[PDB]
């Protein structure tokens, strides 16, 4: 039984797990479902059973944690605007690194990006903003 | 003479969608039908308050029902009379159009054909049949039969053209291109198509986080039309 308040840590661990796995959705998700938070518990207690230790450790929690992590990775294979562009950067690279080196003409990234976001463009201001933002990020990046 | 009220799908986006393409897979229905009026009940601020206020009360003292009844007395033709009138006009007289009205309507329809062709040079997705013209005609004779006159007049039609024009205005109103592929499947996936079928695109677009029923059909109908 873990009364221990190091359980607080577990929360951020749960919390550390979903954030990086939020974007992209094209990752292994899942969600990551709360049922996985609920899962980390039974996993923890399992490792407690293993090591005879009672109230466990935050360390064993980290072990169950990494375990779930590889189990996830094996499945992998106002700045919201900047976020959408940074999402484009991470998305393009993450795909191209797995199915290619990634490199090539930086202009192309803007090219196909506009081709994708053109569907979400409600008004010309959205296009112009997306264009100037992606341009701003590349200019900053360089 | 059929009077039909269809129910459109998915709401306002179907207006964002091509105006036709609504009924089953086929617009032909809408082609047969003369006057198509997709509508709005924009309450002139006095409407929504009308219905609301009506709900609030709806009890005593039958004042509102009364008000309806004097609306019935004054409400133009008693409507018990309107019926007898309609029977009357319907059996008595059969109207006929005037020549200048005719040539007028020729100009009407050729401007329609030409202009809207020019509109469809861009392959703007929507229509024009001579059946529609014939409709316009039948409206003119109908209204001529209102005035009960054995003969049509020009102004008389001048109303009709614009009314039907409102009808034309009614005719006018996972990204698609991405799902519109299916192309990658049709090619280097299946030259036959078989063992592919909607079921395949289902297994292909089932665990890809991706395809809606209308989405799947739309992209399909799209590519079907597109000629891909």
């Amino acid at each position: 039984i873990l009364t221990k308040e190091a359980r607080s840590y577990l929360v951020e661990k749960y919390k550390e797990l979903r954030k990086d796995d939020a974007q992209g959705f094209s990752r292994s998700s899942y969600r990551i479902t709360v049922r996985q938070l609920e899962s980390m518990i039974r996993l923890s207690e399992a490792i407690a059973r293993a090591n005879c230790v009672d109230e466990i450790t935050p360390s064993f929690i980290a072990e169950a944690y990494d375990l779930l992590r590889q189990s996830i990775i094996r499945v992998d294979v106002t700045y919201d605007k900047y976020v959408s562009m940074m999402n484009m950067i991470v998305r393009k690279i993450a795909e191209v690194d797995r199915e290619g080196a990634e490199e090539l003409t930086a202009v192309d990234i803007v090219d196909w990006y506009l081709l994708q976001k053109e569907n979400d463009l409600g008004s010309l201001a959205e296009y112009w903003e997306e264009r100037r933002l992606a341009f701003k990020v590349i200019k900053r990046l360089v | 003479s059929v009077l039909a009220a269809a129910n459109p799908i998915y709401g306002r986006y179907d207006d964002l969608k091509s105006p036709g393409d609504n009924i089953d897979f086929q617009t032909t229905i809408l082609s047969r039908f003369d006057m198509i009026f997709i509508v709005k009940d924009d309450h002139n601020e006095e409407r929504d308050i009308s219905i609301a206020n009506h709900v609030i009360n709806i009890h005593t003292g039958n004042a509102n029902a009364m008000q309806n009844q004097q609306e019935e007395n004054g409400s133009e033709i008693s409507i018990e009379k309107m019926k007898r009138y309609i029977t009357y006009c319907r059996l008595k007289c059969a109207p006929r159009l005037s020549p200048q009205a005719a040539e007028k309507l020729s100009s009407n329809f050729v401007t329609i054909r030409k202009q809207l062709l020019i509109n469809e040079l861009e392959s703007t997705e929507r229509p024009i049949t001579i059946r529609q013209l014939e409709a316009i005609i039948r409206i003119t004779e109908s209204l001529a039969k209102l005035e009960l006159s054995p003969i049509a007049q020009e102004r008389h039609v001048d109303e009709a053209i614009r009314l039907f024009q409102a009808s034309t205005m009614d005719a006018a109103s996972t990204s698609l291109s991405e799902i519109r592929r299916f192309e990658q499947e049709l090619k280097r996936r299946l030259p036959i198509g078989w063992s592919t079928s909607y079921q395949t695109l289902r297994r292909e677009f089932v665990d890809t986080h991706r395809f809606s029923q209308l989405a799947l059909d739309k992209a399909l109908y799209a590519l079907e039309k597109h000629e891909t």
